[PDB]
């Protein structure tokens, strides 16, 4: 059924944490600052390679629709876990299962966020379908799904 | 207001699209 | 279930029809020119007000991610049948329940698109269910579904 | 090549939008 109003607050959300400066566009250059942020090293090559499979205009950077179908190719087909285990990863940093309220801060201040402690476990409640505190694995691919 | 449920939502979006 | 790459591209081919001049946002002059084609006669406004429901940026134009959220908010509750209905009638234009090829030819040149007998033809086998060569009210309404 | 399902919906869409 119909994509909604808030599906496509969330996606624009997204966006905006690659498209820092809000111009509409994001470049290689907002692509790889993000990726570096969250831990990764891309390569130059592997940053145009990424723009490229949904550059549709041809103008080397990613707008609107082009990021929707980035993010539609990558949610696809993702029963292996393999990748949802490594964005899961991202955030578990000490490894032990559960996201905790000062691993995802970590998270958000690496993307560039200023939050407060009360906004942070807003963030925490809203994954945290058995009120532990944490966020396990099930209740992050629950994020995604829901 | 500060909606959480987008924040962590797209949070969670940006860092799968990060993934290899 | 997950927006799908060929759900982006029906979006950016409704909003190419707003774009003519593919800059990338929608104008109230662009949202006229497509109202009046389609016989609707929108007054000055009632286009301002249009934008204004969905310009969060408040830059007066509609970009990608406002266009969806017109679109969300337009398809989101439909059970009334009143806007199908009228959207039906834009096709059918003598009324007579069958969205024929040439009733169908016909609004596609008011929207400036040139296609061929061949390419409006497929069109047709498209929303075609039962086979009749031509579409009704039903076979419309599940091509916005479907 | 022209992907008449694609062109179809989108005139479908535009046209709902275009309604009061
Ligand atoms: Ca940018
Ligand atoms: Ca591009
Ligand atoms: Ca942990
Ligand atoms: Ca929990
Ligand atoms: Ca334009
Ligand atoms: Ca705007
Ligand atoms: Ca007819
Ligand atoms: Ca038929």
């Amino acid at each position: 059924d119909q994509l909604t109003e808030e599906q496509i607050a969330e996606f624009k959300e997204a966006f905006s944490l690659f498209d820092k400066d809000g111009d509409g566009t994001i470049t290689t250059k907002e692509l790889g600052t993000v990726m570096r942020s969250l831990g990764q090293n891309p390569t130059e090559a592997e940053l145009q390679d990424m723009i490229n499979e949904v550059d549709a205009d041809g103008n080397g950077t990613i707008d609107f629709p082009e990021f929707l179908t980035m993010m539609a190719r990558k949610m696809k087909d993702t029963d292996s876990e393999e990748e949802i285990r490594e964005a899961f990863r991202v955030f578990d940093k000490d490894g032990n299962g559960y996201i905790s309220a000062a691993e995802l801060r970590h998270v958000m201040t690496n993307l560039g966020e200023k939050l407060t402690d009360e906004e942070v476990d807003e963030m925490i409640r809203e994954a945290d379908i058995d009120g532990d505190g944490q966020v396990n694995y099930e209740e992050f691919v629950q994020m995604m799904t829901a | 207001s500060f909606n959480a449920r987008r924040k962590l939502k797209g949070a969670i979006l940006t860092t799968m699209l990060a993934t290899a």
